[PDB]
């Protein structure tokens, strides 16, 4: 019966398949959680090697064909696009919540009550997170950002050398701060030039105070070191003039063809002379420049860079205070060039960095820019360093925007689990087991952290639970809630004075996203696949 | 932008192209510059006629036969401090005209200042990482139209929320029509 | 059939680590053959159909197709080391292999790689500190010291019987390439030193020239082929009547219009030629083509013209004489005319015309003329000359010297052993293993020489144990201990530092993999 012409599943078959898929997805990315786990390796079909362990890239480059896993993949992608850190922890939490809700569903319990209990537990955990908050501007301030950057760069390739990288990230963030309405401290990212060039090691990767360009000089006759130059931003092709499609040329007098051909080349010369009439040295062009136009810049003693990206030119004009002029037209009917919209750089030196060369630009007089040139071994190390730098920058930006820090590790999850266990006694309805399952699902992060460290997990979990229970009751011991988890030896320590520092916007958003994913997946019990 | 005046434009702002096959025959060395000078003068006159009305938010419809906005006109409008939104389709014209209350203009000879819509806030918002969004709040003569923004983590959840909202709207409409 | 992923294979961690270690050991054992002056040459068979007979440690690696990611990473780091300094391509691979071999023993003892990487970095820091402390300065004005350094650096290649002149040739090329344009930036880009290879002749006739060499000929046999002090001019435009670009049409209706156009074309050609002749030229070097009217007009004034030249050749000619490439014949002026030419002779080298421009006043671009047998020998000589030039450039850029052979390695090992006595915890065993692993270069040299590994090794150890013997090395020609202060073998410190850093980075990158997921068809 029921002519469908396709495979279908009704009952506990699709639920078990989804549970197995979620468990496999969680176990796939369970070898790179925390500073103890190592990295991964992804190879295609032609021989290209890709080494990464961020979490989102592993799920993106894996070729997922199951919808239950595609949901987790797109959720991790959205989490990485939103904040930028915490892409695997949210997926692990969602998988654990799904595995815990499957046992309740199989126990002849309606999924609506389980969903309501999970929502109540998530709301209680969100309301309880705002209680344990530490203001970063009320303590030292400078010593907290360094610790946060070291924690964000503790599970990457630069785990040991994290003292100088944290200071470099802090300096880049302080130099990249923009000025707007002066109401809230805005720190925009994706504005520095991250160049990858092999050669030197990691300690020789200093911070350049200014913007860097990934282009070389035009002609060989142009100088490569001009002190106190003027940056000129152009957005038009500097080649020979050509008529449009609707404008033709019908030669009727031989005494004018030579004059027209001479004017066709003299127009560009006059335009170049009018542009360089203000004494310009650094000229940036997005389009191509002909070989005849470079002779003027060579004889005039100036630099002409072509094939410049739009974003780089915009950043240069914003840092130097210049204005990108798409044309020479003004408020009248004549092409004139003024000197009020010109740059003012300090020194432009084209230094050679491993065979290939690049143009370096220092700070100007309007704003201050920054660029980090990371040096690795081959190509995968440079990509890993760039990813770690981007993650550290995003973490620092989120910390500076939230103005609060929370000691990460196996402390916040245990505290939330204890608070949910102490709250289940008030809910006398059918949502008592849902809160218990939600509290038990949050304890999977310390278990995985202890498993990856190859240490005792049950004893450490019991000790952390006992410490949290002793710190909850009796107000005389309220300072024991900042224990955290030390995986270097296997004993609690101080995770607040000098341990782990993490923002509060990562845990709440990840928990809410995991709860939403669990809710939107648990309401599935019928799969219908049509034949192609 | 604070206290802007929205204006609808249904004509292109590029080179003058007639309905028939047009062409320019160049025979002198000065005609190549004279044509460009006349084009620049026409563009400047059009920009001055647009700026004379006191508009701030310009809306240009989509054109496939020719360019609706060139680079010179865009540069002139940017220098004159005028926001240009050249991304209007041909199906959402009635909705915009009923919401913001602005009559469509298809000729510069009828683009009078009284044919513009008064706006109180014409700013753009930026999300955490999913593209930009334009919002227009504040109108002198509002209509009977409204919009609902649906968010969510997954596209399936957003589609389910939209379907639920549509079902609720249909239920409310049926309850209003039946009065029982 | 419900599956999570199609065509995907996942392995464990211990198996992947063992496979990577085995691949690294195999690569190190394959590359260890070409090491020391007693090594042999290898030959490859590229899919094109040629023969690559050389002795460089990187050329043999670039002609081998592999499939393991560890081998690919090793090839990549070797190519980066070659592109950085040019020397130390096999030493870094051997060091990485020995580090992997001595680290697999600790990895088999259920030890975490984090402490291993920490100890590796702490040992690399101490190695860099010791190498900077044992630095030896050197003057840049002493030509004999630079010649001896170049000879000791190129004593491994087959030019051990002809380095008496190749060293001087490389020194002259380095001195001529070094040029300071504007500002205080002294660049040393190796792009104006064209090394041409011509088959035939003896290897003793190969000598550097004070100019450039163009493999072309004159456009007309009536032109001069031997000028004393000519005025070579440069051009970049075309000397012929070409079309436009604005789509122009000519509509004629009379009779003399065709003749008028044909006369105006010749008038414009004659005007351009007069504008070129008005500056009194001699040798015209253009990159485009010349017709017949311009050639006749240039021959009427006894002017030589060369057609079809490359951009790099034009830049080398401009840098050698001292002129500039101008594409505007109407605005050539006088300052754009080079007067540094002193000789312009065109000879025949085996049924082939060659243009020679030498006897320059102060040239900045030289051309190395190589005369050998076939093509493989010429390519090997060119590679050896390029390596010698890169070594000389790295020496002139950083005047630092360290004792060659196995003296510096033994000194660093002894320093690390003496410094490890004040350490505690579990970080002492890797700190001692990385110190004992530095003896892989002298052991390989001895195995390639006298094959007395244990005896010579313990002798060198007992010699370096003293507090006044840190420059004692092993001779690669006999097999006895000899101090480096009386032999003359020296190596740049920057090259050794870069090699050590690359080896440490490769070991760190290889000691952190535990899962290989292949099978996603890229993207
Ligand atoms: N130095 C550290 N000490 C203790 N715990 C840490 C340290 N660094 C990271 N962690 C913990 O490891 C967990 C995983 O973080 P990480 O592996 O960096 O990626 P993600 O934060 O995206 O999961 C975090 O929840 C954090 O609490
Ligand atoms: N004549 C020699 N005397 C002492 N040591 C030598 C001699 N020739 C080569 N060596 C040593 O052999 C090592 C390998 O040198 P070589 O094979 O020429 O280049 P690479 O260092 O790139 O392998 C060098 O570190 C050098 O110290
Ligand atoms: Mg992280
Ligand atoms: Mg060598």
């Amino acid at each position: 019966p029921l002519s469908v012409f396709g495979d279908r599943s009704t009952g506990e078959t699709i639920r078990s398949q989804n549970v197995m898929a979620a468990a496999s997805i969680a176990n796939i990315v369970k070898s790179s959680l925390g500073p103890v786990g190592l990295d991964k390796m992804l190879v295609d079909d032609i021989g290209d090697v890709t080494i990464t362990n961020d979490g989102a890239t592993i799920l993106k480059l894996l070729e997922v064909e199951h919808p239950a896993a595609k949901v987790l993949c797109e959720l991790a992608d959205l989490q990485d696009k939103e904040v930028g850190d915490g892409t695997t922890s949210v997926v692990i939490i969602a998988a654990e919540l799904l595995k815990n809700a499957d046992e309740l569903v199989k126990q002849k319990i309606h999924p609506t009550s389980v969903i309501s209990g999970y929502r109540l537990a998530c709301k209680e955990a969100v309301r309880y997170i705002n209680e344990n908050l530490i203001v970063n501007t009320d303590e030292l301030g400078r010593d907290c950002l360094i610790n946060a950057a070291k924690t964000s760069m503790s599970s990457k390739i630069i785990g040991i050398n994290g003292d100088f990288f944290a200071n470099m990230v802090v300096d880049a963030v302080l130099a990249i701060k923009y000025t707007d309405i002066r109401g809230q401290p805005r720190y925009p990212v994706n504005s520095v030039n991250i160049l990858k060039a092999h050669g030197r090691s990691q300690m020789e990767s200093m911070l350049i105070s200014g913007y860097a360009l990934n282009c070389v000089v035009g002609s060989q006759g142009m100088p490569k070191r001009i002190v106190n130059a003027k940056i000129a931003c152009l957005d038009f092709s500097l080649q020979k003039t050509k008529m449009k499609l609707g404008v033709q040329v019908v030669i009727t007098d031989p005494e004018k063809l030579d004059q027209i051909r001479q004017r066709e080349s003299d127009i560009t010369k006059e335009r170049i002379q009018k542009i360089l009439a203000t004494g310009a040295n650094v000229i940036l062009t997005t389009g191509g420049i002909d070989d005849m136009c470079l002779k003027y810049f060579v004889e005039a003693g100036a630099m002409a860079v072509r094939r410049v990206l739009k974003r780089d030119l915009k950043r240069i004009a914003k840092a130097s205070g210049a204005t990108i002029l798409s044309t020479l037209a003004n408020l009248e009917g004549e092409e004139t060039f003024e000197a009020a919209m010109l740059g003012q750089a300090e020194e432009v030196v084209q230094e050679r960095i491993c065979d290939d060369e690049l143009i370096l630009i220092k700070n100007t007089k309007a704003r201050t820019s920054a660029s980090i040139i990371l040096r690795g071994a081959n190509d995968f190390m440079c990509d890993e360093m760039e990813r770690s730098l981007h993650d550290a920058l995003c973490v620092v930006k989120r910390v500076l925007e939230s103005k609060s820090v929370v000691p990460g590790g196996g402390a916040v999850e245990a505290a939330l689990s204890i608070y949910l266990e102490n709250y289940a006694t008030s809910m006398g309805s059918r949502e008592q087991l849902a809160i218990a399952e939600f509290a038990r699902s949050l304890l999977v992060i310390p278990n995985t952290l202890a498993v990856n460290a190859a240490q005792d997990s049950t004893d450490l979990v019991a000790k952390l639970r006992a410490f949290h229970n002793e710190a909850q009751v009796n107000p005389e011991r309220k300072n024991l809630k900042w224990i955290g988890l030390d995986l270097s030896n296997g004993k609690p320590r101080d995770n607040k004075q000098a341990g782990v520092f993490e923002p509060t916007i990562v845990k709440v958003k990840s928990l809410k996203f995991a709860t939403e994913a669990a809710i939107t997946i648990l309401r599935i019990d019928d799969l219908i696949k049509l034949h192609p | 932008v604070e206290k802007a005046k929205i204006g609808l434009i249904q004509f292109c702002l590029s080179a003058p192209k007639t309905d028939m096959d047009n062409q320019i025959v160049v025979s002198d060395y000065a005609q190549m510059d004279r044509v460009l000078r006349e084009e620049r003068a026409y563009i400047l006159n059009l920009v001055k006629q647009i700026k004379k009305t006191g508009c701030n938010v310009l809306l240009i419809q989509k054109s496939i036969l020719r360019d609706a906005l060139s680079d010179l006109a865009l540069h002139f409008l940017n220098k004159m401090k005028i926001m240009v939104i050249k991304d209007i389709e041909r199906e959402d014209i009635e909705f915009i005209c009923k919401t913001i209350g602005t009559k469509p203009v298809a000729h510069i000879d009828q683009f009078t200042a009284d044919m513009l819509g008064s706006a109180e806030l014409a700013e753009e918002v930026n999300l955490n990482g999913s593209g930009k969004l334009l919002k227009i709040t504040g109108c002198a003569s509002p209509g009977k139209t409204v919009t609902i923004v649906v968010r969510g983590s997954n596209k399936l959840v957003i589609e389910e929320a939209e379907r639920s909202i549509h079902d609720a709207l249909c239920v409310i409409r049926c309850l209003v029509k039946k009065r029982a | 059939v419900l599956v999570l992923s199609q065509n995907t294979k996942r392995e464990s961690g211990r198996k992947v680590q063992s496979g990577n270690i085995n691949a690294a050991k195999t690569i190190a054992d394959i590359i260890r053959t070409c090491l020391g002056p007693k090594s042999m040459m290898k030959m490859l068979l590229d899919p094109m159909g040629g023969i690559v007979m050389t002795n460089d440690g990187n050329a043999i690696l670039r002609e081998i197709q592999v499939q393991h990611p560890a081998a690919k990473s090793m090839i990549e780091i070797s190519r980066t080391q070659d592109e950085e300094v040019g020397d130390g391509t096999t030493s870094v691979i051997i060091l990485a292999g020995e580090m992997l071999s001595v680290a697999e023993h600790f990895l088999e003892q259920q030890m975490h790689p984090t402490v291993v990487i920490s100890a590796y970095r702490k040992a690399l820091d101490d190695m860099i500190s010791t190498l900077k402390k044992i630095s030896i300065p050197v003057d840049i004005s002493d030509s004999d010291m630079m010649l001896n350094i170049i000879n000791s650096s190129i004593t491994t290649k087959a030019i051990s019987r002809w380095s008496s002149l190749a060293c001087n040739i490389a020194l002259d090329a380095v001195k001529m390439v070094q040029f300071e344009e504007n500002g205080r930036k002294e660049i040393d880009i190796k792009k104006y030193a064209r090394v041409e290879k011509i088959p035939g002749g003896i290897i003793e006739d190969s000598c550097v020239l004070r100019g450039v060499m163009i493999n072309k000929d004159v456009t007309h046999p009536r032109m001069r082929r031997y000028i004393k002090n000519p005025r070579i001019v440069l051009l970049d435009s075309s000397l012929e009547y070409k079309k436009g670009e604005s789509q122009t049409d000519i509509e004629i209706t009379r009779e003399e219009d065709f003749t008028r156009i044909l006369q105006m074309e010749e008038e414009y050609i004659q005007q351009l030629c007069e504008d070129i002749i008005q500056l009194k030229p001699d040798v015209v070097i253009t990159e485009k083509g010349i017709s017949d009217l311009a050639q006749h007009y240039l021959m009427r004034a006894n002017i030589t013209a060369i057609r079809r030249v490359r951009k790099t050749d034009n830049n080398r000619i401009a840098r050698a004489c001292g002129a500039r490439i101008v594409s505007r014949p109407e605005e050539l002026r006088e300052d754009d005319v080079g007067t540094g030419a002193g000789l312009l002779e065109i000879k025949k080298i085996g049924d082939e015309y060659f243009t020679f421009i030498t006897d320059c006043k102060d040239p900045k671009a030289c051309t190395i003329l190589l005369r050998g047998a076939s093509k493989e020998i010429l390519s090997e000589v060119e590679r050896n000359l390029q390596d010698a030039m890169q070594v000389c450039r790295n020496v002139l850029l950083d005047p630092q010297l360290v004792p060659g052979g196995g003296a510096s390695e033994m000194a660093v090992a002894h320093a690390l052993t003496e410094k490890s006595k004040a350490m505690t915890g579990v970080e002492q065993w890797p700190y001692r293993a990385v110190a004992q692993a530095l003896e892989v270069i002298p052991r390989t040299l001895i195995q390639n020489c006298g094959a007395s590994t244990i005896r010579l090794l313990t002798s060198l150890r007992a010699k370096h144990t003293q507090e006044n013997c840190e420059t004692w090395g092993v001779n690669g020609e006999t097999g006895t201990l000899v101090d480096m202060k009386e032999l003359g073998i020296w190596e740049p410190l920057a090259v050794k530092l870069q090699t050590y850093k690359t080896a440490v980075e490769t070991a760190v990158l290889l000691l952190r993999i535990d899962d290989i997921v292949s099978g996603h068809k890229k993207k």
